[PDB]
């Protein structure tokens, strides 16, 4: 069964990092851009969509994060399997 | 369609025209008449 | 795309309400690629040939989605021979996957007349949206008294196109063309999901439903993956 | 905060053929019509000079687009020739079948005034041109079989054309977009990026994956090629597709299940040649599109559009800002965003160098089945791509010097990289004609050293491998390197990327088709050849680029232009002294440079890699006599250019015979040249007057004033005489050789 596996579980758990990070302000957002120091500072959106999230989350924010918490994923899934951990 | 012509009768046009047909001319004169030289 | 009804969809965009204002049915505002912007607009990129075109995809479509399920539907409950009880990519229109023999002509012949039908029928459709109201007046048999237009392209009415008037009210109008545009737009995602089905297990739509309620969770998207 | 959106104007010009009657409509001085000769020379030399005729950039700018449409149009026709041409007039069914003793032909000539001896016997009961363009080996790759397949392709490329061109007409004269549309850099990166190489990357995998690996698979086990599968049997049928390739059994699951090693059989890390084709594996080449089809990807989501994240490219120019140089990249994003001419400077430098490398990368590491045994396309394609990057490395310095002279301004540049760069353009040049000196001496000068001693019978004291010795250390320490790599640095590769590292030899059909390259100290004589002759030609350009708007002589010449002959006699004389001038001469350089880059490669593979293998070992076609013959001047006279050109010159009554008569036409185009460019239009304007006055006494004087052409027009003459008569004489001169031997 793929479900409860070691790929399902890392894929579902670096998925759900990414999107936790960006809600909470650990990662840049689409409301949120980066300086050159590595902090978070006001962005101007030029298509300002509207989201009913408290925090402004919006569906932008779940494609970037999803997108980069797959990679993040995939790329832990098959790196451990290259050492023999997994 | 008078200005369409106009642009045919240009210099560069007229002769790809005109050694289009006389290359042509010459191509086919030595298919029917191949290696003449002497008039005979 | 946010689902079901509601004011705006999850993709509305504060850009996109700019020219969103819910005269065009269907309006909720989802644009986030804007291309239904009138600023600049040019081509066949404009608001009134886009929203001509959905409408057009929507028939189409809905026909489609209809006429792609009803063979099995119908097959399935004895209603017609068993012979006829064909897969909607097994009628002929993809001979590789499969043909069907039998019809009063070969497929190439019934083409032709198709062509030609076609010509006329959507050739005098389009000269009515570069020329509104022009196939009303070249004699076509008597016929172009029902091909005045209305002087919006994608609804003609008439005594033909609005056959029993319904909508008579401007407010019934409106409901029934949001009516239209909402199962329009909902046969064309089930005409994707036809082509798409098709591909990944090679069964008909019909089929794939039975399977599914039979053992739901082990017959899905992510098992059919794999068999 | 503006957004990113189309934006079109409609109907902006009116389609009529009014002004197809008017020559020289589109610029002011030439609308007046023609009253000398130099008019029509006029007319083309600015047709296409867009940034003349309008200072209007969106005007520009819209030429400019539809202008490609008509590139891509004409590209497409030339493409579907290539492909009609091999489905009517080609032996490449024969040639499927026995590919390594049938010669691959796709032109026929007509039988006139006994010409149809061109049509040579190439095998396969087929008569014809042989071809060296490598087109056959292409198509074996993707997986064509039939000329039907070539036919079907030759009507697609003929739709396209007509495609590209509706384009161009309807992006001009319909619907065209406006100069806020065409500033949208980071949205044109990202598409592509992820669209255009990303998705095509993607796209292609798809076809190896599902066409070409199958096919040629069947292909190399000797199947007929009438018997293979056709390629949509093969997408229809998975159980076929399982019995080539088991993994295709299980799906897309692996896929997504993340189980990628299910696919090893056809998605492999082999490295190295195909043992049976000579080419690269193609399961190899599969899993380098996928990868690459990712990597592009990913690139195409860095530049921010409309929806917050991504990069800014002014940021990121404005943020790197050091101690040594002032202000840093400010200005460059205003720069390359309003000027074509500095897109272009940079687009054609790196595109000249793409296409060098991948001369180099082709040959070292051939990717088509049969290509390494075809030696003459092997010398072919890499000459061919030689010459291309050369031409557009050229241009770079052109068109840096045409934005320096006229979309340079001084107020927009101000102590930024560019403007301290112009500030110290003595200290470069300077040090840069130094380098250049050091590099002549140092290296032609050796053999002229090796020339002289060895005329004095002082072998002893040459520059060679028995006599003091020259070993290009550090090269041999890199192949060494790159052969020991599977073990230690690349321990999922079976094999190193190329045969020329070291190894063993792969034998294809008896012949060779790679095996390692050693390096001698004629290979390090003649590479710092190379140094010297690419030095050169980038002092030339260079010091075109950095004086083409002032010197120490003419302190004004901006407002001189950037064509222009001369600012007269005075200071000395200044003849030749602008911008455009520069890339005149650096033509000629850079034949010069490319002339031995051609040379090396043409003498080396002969000599120490082509060859046919037999039971004793290798014997190559100049059997080995570069190491010790090229490291002198007359070595090169005899062995290389005198030797090889006894097939051209024998060529008169075989199939190769048309290669003599461009033999001795390029010689003649090539002497033809220097008539322009020893002379001065001075003698021949009096000559015309002369000329004139017969004429005049005949009452058969024209009424267009014939006049000498230009001083610029003479250079430009000259110089595409020269070099057409130069290339042609090495084109003629390899294909009749490599043809007759290899
Ligand atoms: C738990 C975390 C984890 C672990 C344990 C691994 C482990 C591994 N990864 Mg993975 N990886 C991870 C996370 C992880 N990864 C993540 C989060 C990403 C996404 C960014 C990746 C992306 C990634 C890639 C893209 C690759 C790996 C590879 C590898 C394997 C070989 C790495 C190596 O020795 O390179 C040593 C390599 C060098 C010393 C070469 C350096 C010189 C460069 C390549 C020259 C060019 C530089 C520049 C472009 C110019 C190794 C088993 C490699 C693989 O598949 O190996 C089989 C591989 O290609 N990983
Ligand atoms: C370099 C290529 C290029 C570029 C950058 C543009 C750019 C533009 N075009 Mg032009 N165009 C091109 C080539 C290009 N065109 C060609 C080759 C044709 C002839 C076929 C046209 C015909 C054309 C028309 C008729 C119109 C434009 C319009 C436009 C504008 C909007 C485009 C858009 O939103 O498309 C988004 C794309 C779509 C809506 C269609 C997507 C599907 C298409 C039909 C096929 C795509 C195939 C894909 C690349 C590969 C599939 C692989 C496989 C699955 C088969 C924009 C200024 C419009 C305009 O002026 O707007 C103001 C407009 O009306 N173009
Ligand atoms: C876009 C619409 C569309 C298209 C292109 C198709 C296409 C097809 N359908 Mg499908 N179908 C559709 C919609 C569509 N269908 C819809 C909406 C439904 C649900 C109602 C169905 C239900 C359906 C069934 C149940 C079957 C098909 C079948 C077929 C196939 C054979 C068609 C045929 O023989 O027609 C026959 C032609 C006609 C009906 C038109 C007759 C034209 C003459 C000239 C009219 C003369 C009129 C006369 C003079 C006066 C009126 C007389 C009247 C009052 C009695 C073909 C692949 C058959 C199939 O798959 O067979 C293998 C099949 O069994 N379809
Ligand atoms: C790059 C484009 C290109 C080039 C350089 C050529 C060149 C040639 N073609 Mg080809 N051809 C091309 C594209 C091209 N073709 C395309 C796109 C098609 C598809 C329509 C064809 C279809 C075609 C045919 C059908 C024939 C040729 C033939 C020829 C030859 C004689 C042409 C001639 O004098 O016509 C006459 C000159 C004028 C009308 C002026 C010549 C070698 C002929 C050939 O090789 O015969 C043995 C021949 O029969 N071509
Ligand atoms: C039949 C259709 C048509 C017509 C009537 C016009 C009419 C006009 N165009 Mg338009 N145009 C068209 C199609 C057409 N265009 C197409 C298909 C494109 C896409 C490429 C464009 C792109 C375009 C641009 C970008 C511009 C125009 C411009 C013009 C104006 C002057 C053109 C001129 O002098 O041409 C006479 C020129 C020629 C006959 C040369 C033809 C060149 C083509 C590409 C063939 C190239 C062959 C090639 C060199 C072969 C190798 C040669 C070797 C063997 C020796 C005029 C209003 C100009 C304008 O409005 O300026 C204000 C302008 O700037 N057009
Ligand atoms: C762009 C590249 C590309 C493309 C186009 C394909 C395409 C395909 N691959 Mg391949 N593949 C690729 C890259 C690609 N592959 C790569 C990179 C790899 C390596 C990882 C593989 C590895 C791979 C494997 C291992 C397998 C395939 C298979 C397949 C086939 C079935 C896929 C499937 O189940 O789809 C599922 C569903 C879809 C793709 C969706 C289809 C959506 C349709 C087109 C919508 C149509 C809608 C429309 C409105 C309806 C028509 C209406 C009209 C008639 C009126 C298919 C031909 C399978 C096969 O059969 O191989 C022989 C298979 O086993 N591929
Ligand atoms: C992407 C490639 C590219 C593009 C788009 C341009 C575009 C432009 N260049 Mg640039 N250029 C390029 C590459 C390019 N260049 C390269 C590679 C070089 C190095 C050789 C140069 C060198 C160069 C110079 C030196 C100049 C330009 C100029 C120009 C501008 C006007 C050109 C013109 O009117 O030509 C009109 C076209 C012709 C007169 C036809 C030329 C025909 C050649 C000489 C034929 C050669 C032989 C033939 C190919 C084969 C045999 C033919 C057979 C009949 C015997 C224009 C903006 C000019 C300018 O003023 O820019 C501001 C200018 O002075 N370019
Ligand atoms: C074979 C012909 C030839 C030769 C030998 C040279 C030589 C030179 N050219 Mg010239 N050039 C030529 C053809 C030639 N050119 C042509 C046809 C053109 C027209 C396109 C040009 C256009 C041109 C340009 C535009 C430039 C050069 C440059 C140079 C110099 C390159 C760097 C250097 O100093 O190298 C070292 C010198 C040599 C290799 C010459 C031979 C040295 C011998 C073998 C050894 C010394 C002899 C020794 C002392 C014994 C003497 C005894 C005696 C006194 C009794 C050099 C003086 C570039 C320059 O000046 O760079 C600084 C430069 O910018 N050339
Ligand atoms: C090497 C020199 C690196 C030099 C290097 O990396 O310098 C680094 C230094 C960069 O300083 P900054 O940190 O202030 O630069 C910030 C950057 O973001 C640019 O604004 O560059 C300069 O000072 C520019 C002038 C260098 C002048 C170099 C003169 C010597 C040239 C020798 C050429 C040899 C070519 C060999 C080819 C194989
Ligand atoms: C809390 C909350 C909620 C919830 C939510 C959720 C639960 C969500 C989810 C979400 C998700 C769950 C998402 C996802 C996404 C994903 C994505 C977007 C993906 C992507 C991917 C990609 C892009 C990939 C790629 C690739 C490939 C294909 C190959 C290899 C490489 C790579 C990896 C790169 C709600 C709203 C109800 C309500 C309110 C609150
Ligand atoms: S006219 Fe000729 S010789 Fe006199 S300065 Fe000008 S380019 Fe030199």
């Amino acid at each position: 069964g793929f479900i409860g596996s070691s790929t399902n579980l890392i894929m579902v758990a670096s998925t759900t990092a990414t999107l936790a990070a960006a809600r909470f302000g650990l990662a840049p957002t689409v409301k949120k851009n980066t300086t050159a120091g590595l902090k978070l500072v006001d962005s101007k959106n030029s298509a300002g969509v509207i989201s009913n999230d408290p925090a402004g989350f919006t569906i932008v924010d779940v494609l970037a994060m999803g997108a980069a918490g797959h990679g993040l994923g995939v790329g832990i899934v098959l790196g451990l399997k290259g050492i023999g951990a997994l | 369609m008078k200005d369409f012509t106009t642009y045919l009768s240009t210099a560069p046009v007229i002769a790809t025209i005109w050694f289009t047909f006389t290359a042509g001319l010459l191509i086919e004169i030595n298919r029917y008449f191949p290696d003449p030289l002497v008039f005979s | 795309v946010d689902r079901s009804k509601d004011q705006l969809y999850v993709g509305a965009s504060q850009s996109s309400l700019a020219y969103l204002d819910g005269s065009l049915p269907g309006d909720f505002g989802f644009d986030p690629l804007g291309l239904l912007d009138p600023v600049n607009s040019g081509g066949f990129i404009e608001p009134k040939w886009l929203q001509y075109s959905e409408v057009i995809h929507a028939r189409w479509a809905m026909l489609g989605a209809a006429g792609c399920i009803a063979p099995e539907v119908l097959g399935a409950a004895g209603l017609i021979p068993d012979a006829t009880n064909i897969k909607w990519f097994e009628s002929g229109v993809i001979p590789p996957a499969g043909s069907y023999n039998g019809y009063w002509a070969d497929p190439y012949t019934i083409f032709f007349v198709e062509i030609v039908a076609m010509q006329f029928a959507e050739l005098r459709r389009l000269q009515d949206f570069r020329y509104p109201g022009s196939m009303g007046q070249q004699y076509f048999l008597g016929l172009e008294a029902i091909f005045k237009g209305s002087g919006d392209a994608a609804y003609p009415g008439g005594p033909f196109f609005n056959l029993f008037n319904l909508g008579k009210t401007e407010a019934a109008m409106k409901e029934l063309k949001l009516k239209e545009i909402k199962n329009g737009r909902l046969a064309m995602l089930a005409m994707l999901g036809y082509g798409a089905q098709a591909v990944m297990t090679g069964k008909g739509p019909f089929q794939n439903l039975v399977e599914h309620l039979a053992d739901p969770v082990n017959n899905n998207i992510l098992t059919n993956f794999a068999g | 905060a503006k957004k990113v959106k189309i934006a079109v104007d409609r109907n902006p010009v009116e389609t009529s053929f009014e002004k197809w009657a008017k020559p020289g409509h589109f610029s002011r001085t030439l609308s007046k019509g023609p009253n000398t000769t130099t008019w029509i020379w006029n007319l083309h030399a600015d047709a296409h000079d867009f940034d003349s005729h309008t200072s209007d950039l969106e005007e520009i700018s819209r030429k400019v687009f539809s202008a490609h449409f008509g590139q891509l149009g004409i590209i497409f026709i030339w493409l579907s020739g290539m492909y009609f041409h091999g489905a009517r007039f080609s032996n490449y069914e024969a040639w499927l079948s026995d590919p390594t003793h049938i010669k691959p032909s796709a032109q026929v000539v007509w039988p006139i005034v006994g010409q149809e001896i061109l049509n040579g016997d190439v095998g396969g009961g087929f008569q014809g041109i042989q071809i060296t363009s490598g087109f056959f080996q292409l198509w074996r790759a993707s997986g064509i079989t039939s000329e039907l397949q070539l036919y079907t392709t030759a009507i697609g490329g003929l739709v396209m054309a007509a495609a590209m061109f509706f384009a161009g007409w309807f992006h001009y004269h319909k619907a065209a977009p406006k100069l806020e549309w065409f500033q949208n850099v980071e949205s044109m990166l990202n598409h592509h990026l992820g669209g255009l190489l990303g998705l095509g990357s993607l796209a292609w995998a798809g076809h190896q994956i599902h066409v070409s690996l199958p096919v040629n698979k069947l292909l190399d086990a000797g199947v007929d090629p009438k018997e293979i599968p056709l390629p949509h049997d093969l997408l229809l049928n998975r159980a076929i597709m399982a019995d080539l390739y088991p993994s295709f059994a299980k799906g897309i699951a692996p896929f997504f299940t993340l189980n990628w090693s299910e696919y090893s059989d056809f998605l492999t890390f082999k490295g190295g040649l195909n043992p049976v084709t000579g080419g690269l594996w193609l399961s190899d080449t599969a899993h380098h599109h996928v990868a690459i089809a990712v990597l592009f990807l990913v690139a195409g989501h860095m530049y921010r559009t409309n929806w917050g994240i991504g990069h800014s490219m002014k940021e990121i120019l404005e943020a790197h800002r050091g101690p040594f140089t002032g202000e840093g990249h400010v200005g460059l994003y205003e720069i390359l965003t309003t000027s074509w001419h500095a897109q272009l400077a940079i687009n054609l430098a790196l595109f000249g160098s793409l296409s060098i490398i991948v001369a180099h990368h082709m040959y070292a590491m051939p990717p088509y089945p049969y290509l390494a045994t075809d030696y003459g396309t092997q010398l072919s394609l890499f000459t061919h791509h030689t010459w291309i990057g050369g031409f557009c490395i050229v241009g770079a310095g052109a068109h840096a010097a045409i934005f320096m002279v006229r979309d340079y301004d001084p107020t927009n540049n101000y102590n930024n990289l560019l403007d301290r760069v112009i500030r110290h353009r003595d200290a470069i040049i300077s040090h840069l004609n130094w380098v250049c000196i050091f590099l002549g001496f140092h290296s032609f000068g050796l053999y002229i050293h090796n020339d002289t001693m060895s005329a004095l019978g002082r072998p002893q004291d040459m520059f060679s491998d028995t006599a003091i010795q020259l070993q290009p250390v550090f090269a041999q320490w890199i192949q060494n390197t790159h052969f020991l790599a599977p073990q230690l640095t690349a321990p999922n590769a079976l094999a190193a990327t190329s045969l020329t590292w070291g190894g063993d030899l792969v034998a294809v059909g008896g012949k060779v088709a790679m095996m390692p390259i050693s390096l001698g100290t004629s290979d390090f004589m003649v590479h710092h050849i190379h140094a010297f002759t690419i030095h050169v030609t980038v002092l030339i350009l260079l010091k075109g680029v950095l004086f083409a708007r002032s010197s120490r002589l003419i302190p004004d010449k901006a407002n001189l232009g950037f064509r222009f002959p001369c600012d007269g006699p005075g200071r000395g004389g200044t003849c030749q002294v602008s911008a455009w001038d520069h890339v005149f001469l650096g033509l000629f350089w850079m034949y010069n440079s490319l002339s031995i880059v051609i040379f090396h490669f043409s003498w080396k593979m002969q000599s120490d890699v082509w060859g046919t293998v037999t039971a004793s070992g290798v014997s190559h076609i100049t059997g080995g006599n570069f190491a010790q013959s090229a490291n002198t001047i007359n070595g090169w006279l005899r062995d290389f250019l005198w030797a090889q050109s006894s097939q051209v010159i024998q060529s008169y009554g075989s199939a190769l015979s048309a290669y003599g008569l461009i033999f001795l036409g390029a010689h003649f185009v090539w002497a033809f040249s220097l008539m322009f460019l020893f002379s001065g239009r001075g003698y021949w304007q009096e000559l015309i007057e002369s000329i004139v006055w017969a004429h005049n006494k005949l009452k058969v004087a024209p009424a267009i004033q014939p006049r000498a052409l230009s001083i610029t027009q003479g250079r430009a003459v000259g110089v595409a005489h020269y070099l057409l008569g130069g290339i042609a004489t090495t084109w003629s001169f390899f294909l009749a050789r490599i043809i007759s031997v290899g």
